[PDB]
DNA sequence: TTTTTTTTATGTACTCGTAGTGTCTGC
DNA sequence: GCAGACACTACGAGTACATA
């Protein structure tokens, strides 16, 4: 199949449909724009009957009666839509979704939405399936160093100027959020005609809806991004993501540190990261956090979360969000908590 | 406060609250639109009805004492009560304070109210045609195409009925993207041509208020609505703004091939059929020889159904697909002797016909197995 | 005789009427007055800040005969219309109460009819964060392709509850919770277009305690003008908000810091006279000192939590030793572990307050 | 296995078939549980169906060419396939390779099938108590009590209904704690002293058998197990165990208050008063005066209902409240002409008869004091 | 005639007969009186101290025959069904049995008919934390605007529960719990009206034992005066809160600072005779012992039921330090918290004296 | 890029799908 | 007479959330 980028959606639509498009990926905007440029220029060349059809595992599951069926009234080419689940299809839709493409008119166009899909629903029946004729564009969020291309990029789109201190300003509030910073450069339009966008402007239109995920926090409290630490861990509670996520996230990093200066005074790092199965973006990461702190730091880390674990699962104590910000003021960076948060 | 006196039989009361209380139900938009609004002026009585896109009135003549007035009801409990008297009571009302009195010879029953002013009363307007048809035509229109209409389609304008009014005659059109039902029928009169969308709840009320008598139903359509009086009964409904596509090139241009066969028994046969078909989605797959009509249903456990009748025939050979409950249903709807398709191909429309009349045609698309 | 609440009968018309929050009126008027309407906004806040009554005005200034306006004139049939209860285009579903699909499809075939009196079939559909998943289905099926003539306006108090995919379709206006400077002036002007004497002290705390909204603002108001015989006084406002306080523990422990026995006595009785569990009291009270001691080693550990009491915390930041608030923290930890063995939960309280207050000073 | 080559008369086939299909239905718990199993031997053809806890035996005879044998068929198909057929038509079923084609005329159809050896039988009991009594007879008997019992709920075993046979008769009682219904009978026969609870399924089971007032029906009654014989049709189910509360005891013993009124026109004064009656405690207050009984109804609403009907009553006021649905049900199973109530006090319950027949009593406990 | 319970019988029918709370009863009339009516009213606060009542008078002035009416002038026919309880327009709503938001719709849908004899159809929604949440977002709306002719009264202990959106849009009334003298007296106010004659200590104790309520106090009394003849005399309070009086345990902790312990098992031994509850003698001195310590710290803190002892306390206020007084207390908080596991309770209690006498920084036990 | 994801025992609602029952009508 | 046609009521499940 076809693995494609956003940018290049446009040209791909441009030189021919294909029989089904698989738009994938983590971030809202992107998929939305996507689908819609998919679905208008598919409504140009001549796609009328549009579906919208959930998947997730529930009492709806009919879509086989929109396909079978040809049109009386017109020859109106129909297009499907899928919202895959949270985490993917099962065995069983895996193979409802093999069914739903064994048979597919000409004239039928899929359009399927979904997180990303692990090797395990990617060598499912249904996927093998759909392996010669789709085209599958993965749309992510860019990263917080990929940010401010993506957003002069969108400038440009709308012909905004920003400088440089707004486009900082918009990635920190709106990191990991693209949808509301698309919204928000939309405001700004339209609150400027003038389209000089400035930070005596930006500074109040904006918000400071972010999102995050736990790897965000991890990896801020690695390079000791203190500032950016608080920041997801405040964002985090407002989302009300559960803390024992939180928890195991910073556990396994934390498991790792631990291990790993137990074994650097001996073992050069190049073997050892070898060894103990690290991700290539992480190494100097690690590097960095090994190089900062010592095992005195670790060890306080280690009986500061067991507390934290403890408190959690057998008090039933609501102080988890506190504790876990003591952690990060004691992870790399101050190392105080004198008792008061080091049990 | 308004005084708003009622003295009337049962009799003369049940069938106009029976017609005028039966959208209402559930949990409505806002709680004065469960409610009837009772008005009396003159000598008569308006009974109102609305779900803020039809309104209902019933007209009900006054001989004994009253006093004008107007007032809102809860409709179940009026209808239940006026129903629930024994035959040939005298019903008394009689609006006082803020709850209403409905007396009989030996009860007495208060009732909550509200205000008559709160009513959203409907726009009026001006019809732009008028129009006069016997009772019996309009129950055929909707009875041969009321069952063809799309249920909750996306598009949102097939979930109505179409109203074709050209020359002489007038014409019912439904479809679901998968059917089409068309009726034509004279009037007597020429009539200026109208195309109109009616949803299917104007439709649903315009079947049920039909009383099955032999007064003469007027009608006067507008820009945006519609109106019909039958008797003592005026129903007004709103429109549909989209477009109705065109009916005319739906149906099989050249039809190759003719069949004809025994309505009751090709619906028997089909309904036999249907057993063994699949609820996924139920289909058969009809097999046309020389005098020859084969039923052949699968079902995925395996099941297998099969049938062969002996009707007439013009052609080779075809083979074609259809879900049966389309075909079941036009045939039941179709209610004649003898039954005529028209045949193409395995991937083109099919037409139904009666073997001896042309007012009502139906089109079907095979489905593919 | 009728007097009207002022959190009804001083609901803003028009836009010169709605207080701060300029970011979202500038980009409607903008909007309205050029050519670019989204076909659905979503509007957010926080607890009365003027999300329902910014919608209401947009319905106002959408239909008005005038044309589609910045500033609704105000005179003609519609303004008047929309500005009762009572009107046809404009449909005021309470999506609380209607959550069912069931109800939500009822009111939805309605965009299939043409609007009766205006250009746009408008939709003000209140506290959307309430619909079922169906419902929700419904209602995105309709955004997908919405006729032209029909405007959605969503109104909600958190708008994450929402599923993305109709998010992603609703231009979102979220309104910033209003500021202590401008509730202090709206209130003055809300006091001084009716009589209702008042001293500006009393609307100081007023605007302190209204936690940025204008509607927790005007129900203090009246509340206050009813305790206090028809003029605001500021001993009626103070003892009303005595009466109402909840945050015993920032000044019971500012109080214990500074170490005025008779101060946390005052205040110990205070919250006796109030039912509070000392648990809970005690443990909320060690949070504070656990932000404290945060705040002392970075100033960013004070999140956007307790703004409301920023300042205050920050003062008992700066001003203390992190080792006193070391030891602080010990002895109330200890005296919480004690706590149910005690006396009464009271009295065990009350003695590991005066523990924590017979070190450092005395 | 063997090839059946039943040939079964349809008008002997379709109503046995449907009675033995009765019991079954809705979704089963597991496979085969719904199905059924046709066996001929030596010219008889059996049609058994069953649910576990009770089964269908329909006897039908045979005279064309067979062989013994017994199969399974999913009984819905198999009933909706035979029905529908042209009148007169055999059908012919034979078994080929696991799979059952059944014939009629050139009408063609292929059932899945299951060994005979997967369908269960139920339990076995002898020295069964036998009965012979009419048909209408317990049909009315029941009809007097089927309201009476309790579905869903934890309290004994209120989910059926005792009989109870003494000396030459046969008692029939149900309740739910606060309504309870007997209907005793004399039968005709020497029978011994026997209680039982028969399950509500069971209950309406055994009211589906009722068919034709020939051939008198004969109980089996046992222990664990009841057996009902109607002409060629055998029923049988499982019973409950544990006893109901001594219906003797729930009767007042002291109905010092007496009231006779028409059956009619208080069944009609009752439904008028409900409507205005709270949706939930549909409970109405009753003042009783010299030749007068009048009732009120309130609900949440207020919407006060008052109505007032002629009675032969001498006494004092008693302003008894209580349920209107149970005072509705048992005024529609009297069907009666007369209705006698009969007080004791304002907190005690009430009892309700017909005042021409000692056949059948109820008594209703008070709502409120 | 008959006899029914205090806690029903005396239930405040007028705002003349409600004890303490003056802000929410001032701030009530005053507003009744100027006619500036608010649409929904939030009464929150401790147990028992009059949140339903007070809703409940509020209804009686709103309905009231002779008009809006800060005061109700006596019983009219209006409010004559309120005191009964069966009024046509008073919609008590147990919040907790209709916690359904299938219930809270049919509320609002009949909410806009007029109502049937009264001015206002009063909803009195007892314990509205206890909705489910979607049945407050559905209220909302018809507390933002309601009908010009509809008032709610809310009840609530805890208004945390709560939705922020509906604290917003209600008064909020805080009824703080009623001080010891307020309980005393009304108490004696009932006990006068039932012609029973009382002791002054006795209902003392009984105002000290009831947390700030009333009705508790009410059923305490009510028990009282089960346990006693139908009299509250101070031996039947006594036995039935099984406190110490203020005498006793004051003898225990004298004793126990001089280091006497001959003395302290003497009357270990007389209260064994007396029969009381150890763990009962156990926290009385304890609350003595902080009671010295408040003293100490704060000059005037005794209650004016603790007068009978009043000089001796502040002989132990003048004599003993700061330290030991927390010495003690620590120690006898540990006793109390080991006492349930020593082999029997007086035993551990002898332990637990003893332990105080052995480490007493003063008079310590000879080696 | 990259794959990564956690305590639980118990209880309380809410909303939709689908069966079981009643009844009521034009069949 | 009879399905059959709703019409309605109940129940299971999927899901959200609360408390401890
Ligand atoms: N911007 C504003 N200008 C004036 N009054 C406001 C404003 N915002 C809120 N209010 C006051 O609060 C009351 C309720 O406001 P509302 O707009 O309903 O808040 P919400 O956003 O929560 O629906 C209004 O009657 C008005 O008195
Ligand atoms: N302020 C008060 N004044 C007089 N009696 C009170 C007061 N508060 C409570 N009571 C007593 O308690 C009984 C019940 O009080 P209630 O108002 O139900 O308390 P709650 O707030 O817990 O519902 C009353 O009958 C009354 O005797
Ligand atoms: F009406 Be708001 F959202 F409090
Ligand atoms: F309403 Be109270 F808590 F008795
Ligand atoms: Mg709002
Ligand atoms: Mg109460
Ligand atoms: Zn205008
Ligand atoms: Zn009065």
């Amino acid at each position: 199949m076809i693995r494609l980028y956003p940018e290049q959606l446009r040209a791909q639509l441009n030189e021919g449909l294909r029989a089904a498009y698989l738009l994938l990926g983590n971030d809202p905007l992107l998929l939305q724009e996507s689908q819609d440029a998919v679905r208008q220029v598919a409504a140009a060349q001549g796609f009328e009957e549009h579906h919208t059809f959930s998947i997730d595992p529930n009492t709806d599951w009919n879509a086989i009666f929109s396909l079978c069926q040809a049109m009386s009234l017109f020859a109106s080419r129909q297009t499907l839509l899928l919202l895959l689940p949270e985490n993917g299809p099962n065995a069983a839709i895996n193979e409802q979704l093999l069914t739903l493409t064994g048979l597919l008119h000409d004239d039928l166009l899929l359009i399927v939405r979904g997180n990303k899909l692990s090797k395990a629903q990617e060598n499912a029946a249904w996927f093998t399936a759909l392996a010669n004729r789709s085209v599958q564009v993965t749309c992510q969020t860019p990263e917080q160093a990929q940010l401010p291309r993506w957003v002069a990029a969108r400038a440009k789109q709308l012909n905004l100027e920003l400088d440089d201190a707004a486009n900082q300003v918009l990635c920190y509030c709106y990191e990991g959020n693209l949808l509301a910073l698309a919204q928000a450069l939309e405001r700004l339009s339209l609150l400027w005609p003038d389209g000089k966008l400035t930070l005596p402007r930006v500074e109040q239109a904006v918000n400071d809806a972010a999102h995050f995920t736990p790897f965000h926090w991890v990896d801020a409290l690695l390079m000791g991004k203190s500032k950016r630490a608080l920041h997801i861990l405040q964002q985090l509670r407002l989302e009300g993501s559960e803390p024992v996520i939180l928890l195991r996230t910073l556990q396994r990093e934390l498991l790792l540190l631990v291990n790993l200066k137990r074994q650097s005074a001996h073992t050069p790092l190049r073997a050892l990261f070898d060894k103990h199965r690290v991700w290539q973006n992480r190494r100097g990461m690690m590097g960095e956090a090994l190089n900062r702190l010592s095992q005195t730091q670790l060890r306080q880390a280690v009986q500061l979360l067991t507390r934290t674990e403890l408190t959690l699962k057998q008090d039933y104590g609501q102080s988890v969000w506190a504790e876990l910000e003591g952690l990060s003021l004691l992870l790399c960076h101050k190392p105080l908590a004198d008792v008061f948060i080091d049990g | 406060g308004p005084h708003m006196k009622f003295t009337v039989e049962r009799e003369h009361l049940l069938k106009p609250l029976q017609q005028v209380s039966g959208p209402l139900g559930g949990r409505p938009t806002l709680p004065i639109l469960g409610n009837l609004l009772l008005q009396v002026a003159d000598g008569t009585l308006s009974l109102t009805g609305t779900d803020l896109e039809m309104e209902m009135v019933a007209r009900v003549a006054l001989v004994q004492p009253h006093e004008p007035g107007a007032t809102t009801v809860p409709a179940r409990k009026f209808f239940d009560i006026c129903r629930g008297l024994p035959e040939g009571a005298e019903i008394a009302v009689q609006l006082e304070g803020e709850r209403m009195l409905v007396r009989s010879g030996r009860s007495r029953f208060s009732l909550s109210t509200l205000p008559a002013a709160d009513f959203p009363n409907l726009d009026d307007w001006q019809s732009e045609v008028e129009f006069t048809l016997p009772q019996a035509t309009m129950k055929r229109l909707i009875e041969a195409t009321q069952f063809s209409m799309a249920h909750q389609d996306v598009r949102y304008y097939l979930n109505g009925m179409l109203f074709e009014t050209e020359g002489e005659e007038l014409r019912t059109v439904a479809t679901d993207g998968h059917r089409l039902a068309v009726c034509s029928m004279p009037i007597g009169q020429s009539l200026p041509s109208h195309s109109v969308i009616v949803p299917r709840k104007g439709v649903i009320e315009l079947m049920r208020m039909l009383d099955g008598g032999d007064n003469p139903l007027r009608v006067q359509i507008g820009s945006n609505n519609i109106r019909a009086h039958v008797g003592d009964f005026i129903f007004t409904s709103k429109l549909v703004d989209g477009r109705f596509p065109d009916y005319r090139r739906v149906l099989p241009k050249n039809p190759d091939k003719h069949l004809e066969a025994g309505c009751d028994l090709l619906k028997q046969a089909f309904a036999r059929a249907a057993i063994l078909s699949n609820e996924k989605f139920r289909g058969v797959r009809l097999y046309v020889s020389e005098n020859q009509l084969k039923i052949t249903a699968n079902n995925p456990e395996q099941e297998e159904a099969e049938e062969i009748l002996d009707v007439t025939y013009s052609g080779a050979e075809m083979e074609i697909g259809f879900n049966v409950s389309y075909v079941l249903d036009v045939l039941n709807a179709l209610k004649c002797e003898n039954v005529r398709m028209m045949l193409t191909d395995s991937v083109s429309s099919v037409q139904i016909e009666d073997a001896a009349s042309q007012s009502a045609a139906y089109v079907v698309m095979p489905m593919r197995l | 005789m009728s007097y009207q609440v002022l959190a009804r009968k001083w609901r803003p018309q028009t836009f010169a009427d709605v207080v701060g929050q300029e970011h979202v009126l500038t980009a409607l008027a903008n909007g309205l007055s050029l050519g670019r309407i989204h076909h659905a906004y979503l509007f957010s806040g926080t607890r009365g800040v003027g999300k329902t009554s910014i919608a209401r005005l947009l319905a106002k200034g959408l239909n008005c005969e005038t044309g589609i306006t910045a500033t609704p004139c105000g005179v003609c049939d519609n303004c008047r219309e929309i500005e009762q209860g009572r009107f046809v285009d404009l449909i005021e579903i309470d999506a609380a109460s209607r959550t069912k699909v069931e109800d939500t499809r009822d009111l939805l075939d309605n965009v299939q009819y043409a609007p009766a009196r205006g250009r746009f079939k408008v939709y003000l559909i209140d506290e959307v964060h309430m619909l079922s998943r169906h419902s929700f289905n419904a209602l995105l099926k309709t955004l997908e392709e919405p006729p032209e003539h029909v405007k959605f306006l969503l109104a909600t108090t958190d708008p994450q509850k929402l599923p993305v995919t109709i998010l992603s379709r609703c231009l979102q206006f979220h309104l910033k919770a209003l500021d202590v400077e401008q509730i202090r002036h709206q209130l003055e002007h809300i006091l001084n277009e009716e009589h209702i004497a008042h001293e500006p002290r009393a609307l100081q705390l007023l605007a302190r305690a209204a936690e940025g909204s204008l509607r927790d603002a005007l129900s203090l108001t009246d509340q206050a003008i009813a305790s206090g015989d028809g003029q605001v006084s500021t001993q009626a406002v103070s003892a009303m908000l005595g009466t109402l306080d909840d945050d015993q523990a920032l000044s019971l422990v500012e109080a214990m810091v500074e170490a005025n026995g008779e101060r946390v006595m005052a205040l110990i009785n205070e919250a006796a006279a109030r039912g509070i569990e000392w648990e809970a009291l005690l443990v909320e009270m060690l949070g504070l000192l656990h932000r404290i001691a945060m705040v002392q080693l970075s100033p960013a550990a004070l999140g956007n939590d307790m703004a409301a009491i920023e300042l205050r915390m920050r003062e008992l930041a700066r001003t203390i030793p992190p080792t006193d608030i070391q030891l602080y923290y010990q002895t109330l930890l200890i005296g919480r572990k004690e706590l149910p063995y005690a006396p009464d939960r009271r009295m065990g309280v009350e003695m590991t307050l005066l523990r924590a207050l017979a070190f450092h000073p005395r």
